RNA sequence: GUACCGUGAGGGAAAGGUGAAAAGAACCCCGGGAGGGGAGUGAAAUAGAGCCUGAAACCGUGGGCUUACAAGCAGUCACGGCCCCGCAAGGGGUUGUGGCGUGCCUAUUGAAGCAUGAGCCGGCGACUCACGGUCGUGGGCGAGCUUAAGCCGUUGAGGC
RNA sequence: AGUGAGGGCGCGAGCGAUAACGUCCGCGUCCGAGCGCGGGAACAACCGAGACCGCCAGCUAAGGCCCCCAAGUCUGGGCU
RNA sequence: CAGGCGGUAGGGGAGCGUUCCCGAUGCCGAUGAAGGCCGACCCGCGAGGGCGGCUGGAGGUAAGGGAAGUGCGAAUGCCG
């Protein structure tokens, strides 16, 4: 916001030589080579998506954490509901989930659980299935992923 | 004349130095034969009035 | 009894009982080592040449060390060039037990 | 994200006004005058770490001479005679001993001149 | 093992004649004794010498034409301040300065040689006034 | 047992007063107030009200006994400075500091 | 967009923090007041309003060592003395004498330089980012590799 | 990448006055960047020698060995 | 085992520390966070990192990675 004046003339003042107060060499003067807006986006190769997606399935796979389900029975929508049904997968929440499911009433259920991570088939990505000791899919959305890889 | 001027700032040695002799010295004072209030010698007493034995003025 | 003994590139003077720091030996701590005698002195005098041939002093390594932080330091000016380095000289301790000979 | 000074330049100033204790004045108040007379210290104890070896060879030497000519000889061919006749007890042994075991430095001394002529 | 240093000891007080001696070769000896490194437990930073007496130095000898030629000069901080003394002067007046200041310019400069410098005793003339200490004459 | 007073934000400066405070440190309070009545000063003014209020809470607030007291310790302290301009000759500005001190005066009794 | 500066157009600051709660210190004491000493409040007043933390330059008070025949980039190596911490041996502080000793930066063929810059301290202070190149490199696919804008989805999900 | 002000000394030439801490080339060297260490009183470039760090051990170099100041007031033989 | 390790411009390599992000709905924290002040202690070649005493009073941020307004002593610098 300051002016564009030359402050004190350049020569015989006995003062230092100074243009604007702008200069980045005064205190409130300007940044020098500050952030400016950015975007960090890149366009990584599809091809490398899709294959660390399946790479990302099968570490769990070997792990054995991976668990396929074709149907949770009990759960109409509630909490506690899911928790009922987690406990008969044996997901007694010692460890972290990654639930994936087109089913809304199910994500609805297991949402609020603060050991379990919501997801739609169509969102399945790498870094959530990694950030989580165990998977756990629909058959239903088990047939999204078969098909986005290939 | 062309303005002299310190070359170096005077060190915290050499400034209290200079301070050696700045010291103050107590008032000389002798105790009034009358009242014997302490107060110059020479001078009338300021606490009885009293000098050489007369009374000089009133306090 | 004294005996000049030589360990470690340098040579001191010792009676049995003085505590010695010496340069660093292989000695696990507690082994006793025999160290050679240069001269002896006191009642008998043995001039060593440059070895007293019989003679040992019986040290025991009392253990091993580092020596206190020697820092040492470089400046060259007009030319931007400092280095610094933390030397600290490894060493042994000895016990002088006895002075054969 | 911002990161400002902080607290790390005071940490490297006061580090450094640490080792400056005990120095005249200036050169343990200010970091600026106490660096530079760091760097000087630290360059005379490197070279006089050197001098100090040189320096005690010079004062055995001396007294080592001292000792020599009360036996009318002096240091020259005292170590002279002291190497023909194969002893390797250095200087600083020697002048301890010159001093501590007059009697076994006055034996040296016999051997010496033995070992020569 | 550290070098040996001397605990505070009694001096030792000498005897030197200066008759027929020559003046360098003998206080670059008695410089010798009051520095001390004729004891073989020298040690430079302490005053352990020996002090010297003297006698007779009026009576000191020199080669060459130096009792003519050689000049003490000393100055006096004023302009023109030099003043120039030729040897034959100096032993006329003060021979006593003549040895003294042969040994000083031989003895280390700064506080220590200063003390030193103390301990050296000239007399012109025969007679010394330190019996009290009954200095051990020396030879050399 | 010392008895203490702080006379602070008096406004003379520091070496002045502290020039003051040096006669009666370590005196007794008869030589003090004796002192400090013909020190011909401006601080003998401020040293000696201080000096009061001390002896006062000595005998007032902490059981100590006039005829015992004695200055056991006293200082002087810079206070911050009132700034003040100064115009000189050619359009020049100065700054004048006008100082001030904090006087502290502590006093014990000994019973010798 | 104020104070202030400027005829004017115009220029253009500095300044945030007691405490959970004002419970913001009645009353006594010294004092003209200011300010303090008791008291009282609070977990804390070394949170007392000039109020969280409270570094440094700078200024004092007290103590240890030291200094008035020694001349010095202020240090360093050694020895010795005193004071202190230590069972011991060991160490901290200080410095008497001895040895050695031409500040830092920059600019330079060359600087202790009588060439430059710096009173001192604290904080701000200089090789970045975008797009396009050229090499190297970690990977993916390979006679192929790859999408752009945009569309769908999400609302730190990706796909098309 | 940086460099594209070099400098001193020895030697060979030009210029100069068979002047210059002069100037310009050529061969070498060192300083530059080794103002780190020993010597030459002091002294970038002369003599010695290329400093990773430690040692209260040893040998040498140049230069030295009467005192300041480490080592011969050494031994023959001359001269001044 | 053998050899190398002076160094300005400059090239290369390996690290230390600052802010922020993931790790985190976690773990440390009034039995005391950050910051401050000491230290003759420990580790590190060093930049540093710990431990102990005092202060302070509400925050802090691991191993492993990511991103930069990232390190000051000099600019007759700027502000105080
Ligand atoms: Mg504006
Ligand atoms: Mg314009
Ligand atoms: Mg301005
Ligand atoms: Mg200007
Ligand atoms: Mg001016
Ligand atoms: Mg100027
Ligand atoms: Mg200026
Ligand atoms: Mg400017
Ligand atoms: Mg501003
Ligand atoms: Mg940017
Ligand atoms: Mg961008
Ligand atoms: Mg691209
Ligand atoms: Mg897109
Ligand atoms: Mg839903
Ligand atoms: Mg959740
Ligand atoms: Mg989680
Ligand atoms: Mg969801
Ligand atoms: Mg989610
Ligand atoms: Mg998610
Ligand atoms: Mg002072
Ligand atoms: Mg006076
Ligand atoms: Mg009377
Ligand atoms: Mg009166
Ligand atoms: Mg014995
Ligand atoms: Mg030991
Ligand atoms: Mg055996
Ligand atoms: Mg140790
Ligand atoms: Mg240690
Ligand atoms: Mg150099
Ligand atoms: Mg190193
Ligand atoms: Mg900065
Ligand atoms: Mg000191
Ligand atoms: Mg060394
Ligand atoms: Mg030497
Ligand atoms: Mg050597
Ligand atoms: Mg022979
Ligand atoms: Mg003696
Ligand atoms: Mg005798
Ligand atoms: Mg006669
Ligand atoms: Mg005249
Ligand atoms: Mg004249
Ligand atoms: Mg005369
Ligand atoms: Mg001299
Ligand atoms: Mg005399
Ligand atoms: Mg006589
Ligand atoms: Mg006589
Ligand atoms: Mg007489
Ligand atoms: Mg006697
Ligand atoms: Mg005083
Ligand atoms: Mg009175
Ligand atoms: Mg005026
Ligand atoms: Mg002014
Ligand atoms: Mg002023
Ligand atoms: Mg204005
Ligand atoms: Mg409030
Ligand atoms: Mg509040
Ligand atoms: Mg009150
Ligand atoms: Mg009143
Ligand atoms: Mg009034
Ligand atoms: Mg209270
Ligand atoms: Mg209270
Ligand atoms: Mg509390
Ligand atoms: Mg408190
Ligand atoms: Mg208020
Ligand atoms: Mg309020
Ligand atoms: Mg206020
Ligand atoms: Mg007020
Ligand atoms: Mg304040
Ligand atoms: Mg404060
Ligand atoms: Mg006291
Ligand atoms: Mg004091
Ligand atoms: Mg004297
Ligand atoms: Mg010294
Ligand atoms: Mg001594
Ligand atoms: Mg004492
Ligand atoms: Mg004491
Ligand atoms: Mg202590
Ligand atoms: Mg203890
Ligand atoms: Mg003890
Ligand atoms: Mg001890
Ligand atoms: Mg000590
Ligand atoms: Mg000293
Ligand atoms: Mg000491
Ligand atoms: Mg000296
Ligand atoms: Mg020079
Ligand atoms: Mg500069
Ligand atoms: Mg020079
Ligand atoms: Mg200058
Ligand atoms: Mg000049
Ligand atoms: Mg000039
Ligand atoms: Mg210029
Ligand atoms: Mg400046
Ligand atoms: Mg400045
Ligand atoms: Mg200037
Ligand atoms: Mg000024
Ligand atoms: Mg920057
Ligand atoms: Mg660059
Ligand atoms: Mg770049
Ligand atoms: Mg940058
Ligand atoms: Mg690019
Ligand atoms: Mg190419
Ligand atoms: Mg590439
Ligand atoms: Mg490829
Ligand atoms: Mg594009
Ligand atoms: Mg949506
Ligand atoms: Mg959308
Ligand atoms: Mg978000
Ligand atoms: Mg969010
Ligand atoms: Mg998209
Ligand atoms: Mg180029
Ligand atoms: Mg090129
Ligand atoms: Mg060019
Ligand atoms: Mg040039
Ligand atoms: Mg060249
Ligand atoms: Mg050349
Ligand atoms: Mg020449
Ligand atoms: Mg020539
Ligand atoms: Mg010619
Ligand atoms: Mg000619
Ligand atoms: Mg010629
Ligand atoms: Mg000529
Ligand atoms: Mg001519
Ligand atoms: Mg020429
Ligand atoms: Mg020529
Ligand atoms: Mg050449
Ligand atoms: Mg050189
Ligand atoms: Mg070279
Ligand atoms: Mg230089
Ligand atoms: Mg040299
Ligand atoms: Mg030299
Ligand atoms: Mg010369
Ligand atoms: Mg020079
Ligand atoms: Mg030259
Ligand atoms: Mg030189
Ligand atoms: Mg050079
Ligand atoms: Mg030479
Ligand atoms: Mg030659
Ligand atoms: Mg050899
Ligand atoms: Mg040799
Ligand atoms: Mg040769
Ligand atoms: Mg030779
Ligand atoms: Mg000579
Ligand atoms: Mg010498
Ligand atoms: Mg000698
Ligand atoms: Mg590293
Ligand atoms: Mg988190
Ligand atoms: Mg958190
Ligand atoms: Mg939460
Ligand atoms: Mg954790
Ligand atoms: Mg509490
Ligand atoms: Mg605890
Ligand atoms: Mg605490
Ligand atoms: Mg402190
Ligand atoms: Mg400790
Ligand atoms: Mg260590
Ligand atoms: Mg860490
Ligand atoms: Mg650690
Ligand atoms: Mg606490
Ligand atoms: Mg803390
Ligand atoms: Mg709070
Ligand atoms: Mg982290
Ligand atoms: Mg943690
Ligand atoms: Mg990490
Ligand atoms: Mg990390
Ligand atoms: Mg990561
Ligand atoms: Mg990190
Ligand atoms: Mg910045
Ligand atoms: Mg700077
Ligand atoms: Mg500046
Ligand atoms: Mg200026
Ligand atoms: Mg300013
Ligand atoms: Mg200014
Ligand atoms: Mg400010
Ligand atoms: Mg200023
Ligand atoms: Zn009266």
């Amino acid at each position: 916001a300051y002016s564009g004046r030359k402050i004190w003339p350049q020569k015989h003042t006995g003062r230092a030589r100074h243009g604007d107060i702008g200069a980045p060499i005064f205190v409130g003067g300007g940044v020098v080579f500050g952030p400016k807006p950015r975007d960090y986006s890149y366009t990584l190769p599809k091809k490398v998506r899709k294959k660390g997606l399946a790479m990302a399935v099968a570490d769990r796979a070997r792990e054995g954490k991976l668990l396929l389900v074709e149907a949770f029975a009990g759960v109409n929508g509630k909490t506690k509901e899911f928790l009922a049904w987690a406990k008969e997968a044996g997901l007694d929440g010692s460890e972290s989930v990654l639930l994936v499911t087109g089913n809304e009433l199910v994500r609805r259920a297991a949402r609020n659980l603060p050991w379990v991570v919501t997801l739609a088939p169509e969102g399945l990505n790498v870094y959530d299935i990694v950030r989580t000791e165990r998977l756990v899919m629909d058959l239903d959305a088990w047939e999204v992923f078969q098909n986005r890889i290939g | 004349a062309k303005h002299p001027v310190p070359k170096k700032k005077t060190s915290k040695a050499r400034r209290d130095a200079r301070r050696s002799h700045h010291a103050l010295t107590p008032p000389i004072l002798v105790p009034c034969p009358e009242c014997k209030a302490m107060k110059p010698p020479h001078t009338v007493c300021p606490e009885c009035g009293y000098y050489a034995g007369r009374k000089v003025l009133e306090v | 009894m004294f005996a000049i003994v030589k360990t470690g590139g340098k040579q001191y003077r010792v009676e049995p009982g003085l505590k010695l720091r010496v340069e660093k030996l292989d000695a696990e701590p507690g082994a006793t080592v025999e160290l050679p005698v240069l001269l002896l002195g006191g009642e008998k005098t043995v001039v060593g040449t440059p070895v007293v041939e019989g003679a040992s002093v019986v040290a025991e390594v009392l253990g091993h060390g580092r020596g206190k932080k020697i820092l040492v330091s470089k400046f060259k000016a007009k030319v931007q060039y400092r280095r610094k380095k933390g030397h600290r000289q490894p060493y042994t301790e000895l016990l002088i037990k006895e002075i054969r000979g | 994200p911002r990161a400002k000074t902080g607290v790390v330049r005071r940490r490297k100033h006061k580090k450094i006004l640490k080792l400056a204790k005990g120095y005249w004045g200036l050169r343990s108040k200010s970091f600026r005058k106490a660096r530079e007379t760091l760097f000087a210290a630290g360059n005379y104890a490197y070279a006089h770490r050197k001098r100090r070896k040189r320096d005690f060879r010079r004062l055995w030497i001396v007294r080592i001479n001292a000792a020599c000519r009360q036996h009318g000889l002096n240091y020259s061919t005292f170590i002279h005679g002291l190497k023909k006749a194969g002893i390797e007890v250095d200087r600083k042994n020697l002048a301890d001993l010159a001093v501590r075991e007059p009697q076994v430095f006055a034996e040296l001394v016999e051997r010496a001149k033995a070992a020569q002529g | 093992m550290k070098t040996y240093v001397p605990k505070q000891v009694e001096p030792r007080w000498v005897l030197i004649d200066a008759e027929g001696k020559t003046l360098g070769r003998l206080a670059t000896k008695i410089a010798t004794l009051l520095r001390g490194k004729h004891r073989p437990d020298w040690t430079p930073n302490v005053a352990m010498g020996d002090f010297v007496v003297v006698v007779n130095a009026d009576k000191i000898r020199v080669t060459g034409k130096k009792l003519e030629q050689k000049i003490y000069t000393r100055y006096s901080g004023y302009p023109g301040g030099l003043k120039k003394i030729p040897l034959e002067k100096m032993l006329a007046t003060h021979p006593e300065r003549v040895l003294e200041h042969a040994v000083k310019g031989m003895l280390p400069k700064g506080p220590l040689g200063r003390r030193l410098f103390k301990r050296l005793k000239v007399y012109a003339g025969p007679d010394h006034p330190h019996q009290a200490q009954r200095p051990e004459k020396l030879e050399v | 047992m010392e008895a203490k007073a702080i006379a602070r934000y008096v406004r003379i400066s520091p070496r002045k007063v502290r020039l003051v405070v040096d006669l009666i440190r370590g005196k007794s309070l008869e030589e003090a107030r004796n002192i400090l009545r013909y020190t011909n000063k401006r601080g003998a003014y401020f040293v000696a009200k201080v000096l009061e209020s001390a002896a006062a809470n000595a005998v007032n607030n902490h059981d100590m006994l006039e005829d015992r007291l004695y200055v056991k310790a006293a200082y002087v302290d810079e206070g911050p400075a009132l700034k003040r301009v100064l115009p000189r000759a050619r359009g020049r500005a100065d700054i004048i500091k006008k100082r001030t001190s904090h006087i502290t005066v502590i006093l014990g009794e000994k019973h010798g």
